[PDB]
């Protein structure tokens, strides 16, 4: 199964690069388009904790280093990309915790919303809710890929 | 002897702060040293007059004098009926005053339109108009008509109109008699509403002044003008009052008033008042050259009977 | 309204799956080409 | 509990300079100090009472207002518009829901009485009143959408207020719908990325069927 | 010889709604003047009241001192307009004043601005057109700034400004802006802004030439009528089929200009029914002596829509 | 409008799915044949 994961390892870092770049795009559209003073700091716990930015940086960095460590097989990229995958898995776990807390806060907001389109508050909260849902999907993907890099690059050294 | 007691008063000098209105009770023709002038306000006493009975003049037995009352401004703004009581030869005389009540309470603009001379002296059925503009709505407005002499009065015809600017207007048209209008009968329209402070009392009379009969001249369409339309012109000049009717005709058939214009009457030369107008009727070249005549009749109250002056224009 | 947003979200997820499979196909073709070269 | 509800009580979204306005959060009659977070023009103000009493409105006091009581959510923002006008059409709202009510008034500069007021909607007058009082349009329909204004007479002078579009809608415009256009947009990169990841996959395959 | 100042009071009768004359009896009393050295004249908001025949009645004589009064009859609605009625007492070449209004409250009577276009006489004959912005019912001159703005160019002329203190304690400011003619024919839209610290925004009037289809007036001068053997002769200038109503009319006696006080021009009346044409009548009534002395009268008409130099005159003569 | 703009992208994704399934069998056939 060691050879079963080395064939897909480059893709298994490309998925981290992809999740990081979509995290960056979600972060820059939330930062630019939204006037974040209009909305709550617990509805916007995704952006107030800054998760798309430091998640984008770490996912893109760890996936890019895994791509070059697969493409070069250098003994300094490995154990350098392994630490990048460790901090990527830590950031993805903290991100999963942040996104579950933001789904909880968004459900607590939308309890007092009779429609998705009452006003800007319920609409931006619902948009943030399903953006948290498809950031939770991408963060689960990036976390599973980070665990798979950790498993491959630790079990290789056994 | 009957003293002539007219009461005057000062009012707001705009150039002064003017905290005091100076009421004045004038008596003329009273017997000398036989006058006692007292002041009341809303039919109660004022011994706080400190009255200065300033003597004007003496003519044998007769005399003339006056008294002055200082009042504050808010004693005048209350529209309280001040009055002067004059004791002369033991007899009593009264003079009344108050502030002139607001002619537009709640911004209601009341016009008292006199009869047209066409109705007065040709149709024989004159009609006064009370045009009560700028009402919020026509409910609870009661329009009363007051004559001078007779308790019998014609029945007013009241109609209402909501306008383009959402202001209701009430037109109360009172059919009157032309003879009493000639004799100088005074007619009031009293508009009344529950939250008017006072009724709107408009008074009208046949317009005072020296009557001057109009001179009427008709000018031919100009000899340089051989264009498609011919303009006929009526000079009506040197007439008082301003109220005049001018009609244009076609072979003793009346032209409608929408076919000819008439200028706004302009004052002339002073100081006795005379007016002039121009009536202008524009016809076509075909209608002018139909071997016919036009007349300009003028109805005015300074003309001899039947108060109609015809001036005829014809090329034949 | 809600149905269009849900269908557009699953369209985005379709795009995610398709770019992941195309990236996997890309690295497979690149690995075969770098083994051939 | 629910969202906060910031509310004026003089409820006029358009006021003149020097008009005393009071900004009430969720709503009682009590100035509950240190219990309301106030955001004005997307900046957190130091006023922390439940009643933000502006005793004399300044042009700087216009703009966006959000309240957030302790234990409550952020409010739907209300837009004050402090203006400097001879004649101002005050309204209680600029966007009114269907089967809703709104007041309008015609106010002049610093408690000068406006008289003989005509209220127009799209240059068509619907109400005349001498004393400048409330015109309460209840049960609003699409008929009640229009460019309202008012002409008044001043101490004797006719002045005309600037027009003001009051729109009656079935539901509020919610001013952020292009956010739901982020995700189809992030399809038309990704799918287009697939076209790149078709073309550069095909050509590299086209170069691998030639070598055999 | 010392000048003795007389006490000048201004009293009047009041409203009687039960009465029917609808007339207010203003009286101006003068006490302490000099016999046969008084003249009391009447004004209504600086406008001299000529057409009244106001009666001057002597009161008394005390040596070289005298008391008189003058009575002015005014309409009820003239009093109700809160217009100031002023009696001017001229004694020994010195003017003493009394003023009266209807007593009103302390409402701050608003400021009325009129922007008045230049006359066609100044536009097309004198060549010096001047706009004027008349600012009325100011409680004082002070802190009012009157500014002029154009639309196309920036070369704004030196706008002169004068001020009048009226008898009704209101100050008027008349600001004259000299304009170029060809800008006004071409359609320049000027604008007068009046600003005070107590104003919310400046009171702004905007003006331009009157829009519409231009039409040259045709003018016709009629003789005095053939039935007129009286002592006065009336001359009519029918001025017809012109747009806009801004038009200047002079009368010329043997090519000498006649002042505007001796002739009267009717207000423009519109006709042709949205083809928008106007007519006026200029009426000059001269004496029979001034007509029979073989003069040559002329109705000179300056309008915008005429052929250059934008005057069109009509000869009228007794002999021909 | 979002229904037409989403239907055209489902068609535009079905196109790329068909292209991916066309390339997958060719890559697996080249993998079978060395
Ligand atoms: C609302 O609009 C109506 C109609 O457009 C206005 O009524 C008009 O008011 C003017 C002056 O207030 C009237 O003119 C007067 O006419 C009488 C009789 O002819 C004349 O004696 C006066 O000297 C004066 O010229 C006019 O007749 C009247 N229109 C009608 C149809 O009655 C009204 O003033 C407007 N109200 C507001 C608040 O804007
Ligand atoms: C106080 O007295 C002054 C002086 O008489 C009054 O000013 C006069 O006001 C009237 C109208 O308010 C002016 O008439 C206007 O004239 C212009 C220019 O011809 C014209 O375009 C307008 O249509 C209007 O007819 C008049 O010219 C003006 N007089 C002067 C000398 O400026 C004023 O109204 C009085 N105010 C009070 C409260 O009594
Ligand atoms: C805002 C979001 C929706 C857009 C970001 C998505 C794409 C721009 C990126 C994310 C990761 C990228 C992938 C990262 C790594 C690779 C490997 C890369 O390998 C090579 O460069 C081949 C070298 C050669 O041709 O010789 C080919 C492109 C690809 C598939 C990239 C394709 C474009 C992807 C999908
Ligand atoms: C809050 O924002 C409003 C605008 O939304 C500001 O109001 C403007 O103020 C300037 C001068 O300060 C005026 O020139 C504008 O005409 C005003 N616009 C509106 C719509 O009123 C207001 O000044 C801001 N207040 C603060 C404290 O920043
Ligand atoms: C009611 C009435 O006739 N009032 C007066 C009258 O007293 C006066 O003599 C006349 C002359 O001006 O004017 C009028
Ligand atoms: C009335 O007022 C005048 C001036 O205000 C004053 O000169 C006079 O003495 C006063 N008379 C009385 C009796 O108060
Ligand atoms: C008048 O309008 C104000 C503001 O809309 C409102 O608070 C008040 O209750 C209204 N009063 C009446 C009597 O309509
Ligand atoms: C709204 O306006 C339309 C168009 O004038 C009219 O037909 C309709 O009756 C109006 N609605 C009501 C409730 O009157
Ligand atoms: C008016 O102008 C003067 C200077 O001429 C200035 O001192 C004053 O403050 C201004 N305002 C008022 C209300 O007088």
């Amino acid at each position: 199964w060691q050879s079963f994961l080395k064939k897909e390892l480059e893709f298994l870092g490309v998925t981290q690069v992809l999740v990081g770049l979509i995290c960056l795009c979600f972060g820059t559209v939330v930062c630019s388009t939204l006037q974040t003073s209009d909305f709550d700091d617990e509805v916007l716990l995704l952006y107030r904790a800054g998760y798309p930015f430091w998640g984008a940086v770490l996912f893109v960095l760890s996936g890019f280093l895994s791509i070059m460590s697969e493409r070069k097989n250098t003994l300094y990229l490995v154990r350098g990309s392994l630490g990048a995958n460790i901090v990527s898995s830590i950031a993805a776990g903290l991100g999963i915790a942040i996104l579950i807390l933001n789904l909880s806060n968004n459900s607590a907001y939308m309890n007092y919303c009779k429609d998705i389109t009452e006003d800007d508050g319920c609409f931006v909260t619902s948009f943030i809710t399903e953006l948290v849902l498809m950031l939770l999907f991408l963060t689960i993907l990036a976390f599973c890929s980070a665990v798979l890099l950790i498993i491959y690059r630790i079990g290789q050294e056994f | 002897t009957k003293p002539t007691v007219d009461l005057l008063h000062s009012s707001c000098d705009p150039n002064a702060f003017h905290s005091t209105i100076q009421l004045y009770c004038f008596v003329y023709g009273h017997i000398q040293n036989d006058v006692s002038i007292h002041w009341l306000m809303d039919d109660r006493k004022i011994y706080e007059t400190h009255a200065q009975n300033v003597l004007i003049k003496e003519e044998g037995k007769l005399a003339s004098t006056y008294s002055r009352l200082n009042i504050t401004q808010q004693q005048w703004m209350s529209e309280s009926t001040f009055t002067c009581k004059v004791t002369s030869q033991g007899e009593n005389y009264w003079a009344h005053t108050r502030r002139c009540s607001d002619d537009e309470p709640r911004g209601v603009i009341t016009y008292l339109i006199p009869p047209s001379p066409l109705d007065l002296y040709e149709n024989g059925t004159p009609k006064l108009t009370c045009l009560v503009l700028d009402l919020e709505s026509e409910e609870n407005i009661t329009v009363t008509w007051v004559r001078e002499r007779k308790k019998s009065i014609g029945s007013a015809s009241q109609r209402s109109t909501k306008h383009h600017n959402a202001t209701t207007s009430i037109t109360s048209i009172l059919p009157v008699d032309a003879k009493d209008w000639i004799e100088g009968e005074g007619y009031q329209c009293r508009v009344d509403h529950p939250h008017f402070p006072k009724p709107i009392v408009r008074s009208i009379t046949k317009a005072p002044g020296k009557r001057s009969a109009p001179e009427v001249y008709v000018f031919l369409p100009p000899e340089e003008e051989e264009k498609d339309k011919r303009t006929l012109t009526c000079l009506i000049q040197n007439f008082f009052p301003e109220d005049i009717s001018v009609q244009w005709l076609q072979d003793s058939k009346l032209i409608p008033k929408s076919q000819h214009s008439t200028t706004t009457p302009l004052k002339y030369n002073g100081s006795n008042q005379r007016f002039f107008i121009f009536s202008r009727l524009e016809v076509t070249k075909a209608l002018w050259t139909q071997t016919k005549q036009f007349t300009c009749r003028v109805i005015h109250e300074a003309l001899r009977e039947p108060r109609k002056l015809e001036r005829t224009i014809s090329k034949s | 309204p809600q149905l269009c947003y849900i269908l557009d979200a699953i369209l985005f997820l379709y795009g995610i799956v398709l770019t992941l499979l195309y990236c996997r196909l890309k690295i497979q073709v690149r690995k075969a080409d770098i083994a051939s070269r | 509990t629910q969202k906060s509800v910031v509310s004026l009580d003089p409820p006029w979204i358009r006021i003149l300079t020097g008009d005393k306005v009071t900004l009430i959060c969720n709503g009682n009659n009590s100035s509950q100090m240190n219990s309301t977070k106030w955001i004005h023009n997307d900046s957190i103000s130091n006023v922390k009472s439940s009643h933000w009493v502006i005793v004399s409105a300044t042009i700087q006091d216009s703009g966006k207002y959000i309240c957030q009581k302790q234990g409550f959510y952020k409010s739907k923002p209300v837009y004050l518009n402090v203006m400097q006008e001879w004649l101002l059409l005050q309204s209680s709202a600029d966007v009114v829901l269907d089967n809703g009510s709104f007041d309008i008034r015609c106010r002049s500069w610093k408690k000068w009485k406006v008289h003989k007021v005509i209220y127009y909607k799209d240059d068509i007058a619907f109400k005349y009143s001498y004393d400048s009082n409330n015109i309460s349009i209840r049960k609003a329909t699409f008929n009640d959408s229009g460019s309202y204004h008012c002409t008044g007479y001043l101490n004797k002078v006719e002045c005309k207020s600037d027009k003001f579009s009051i729109a009656v809608v079935k539901d509020y415009t919610i001013e952020y719908r292009w956010l739901q256009l982020i995700f189809p947009s992030l399809a038309v990169i990704l799918f287009a990325v697939d076209t790149g990841l078709w073309f550069s996959t095909h050509k590299q395959f086209e170069s691998i069927l030639k070598i055999q």
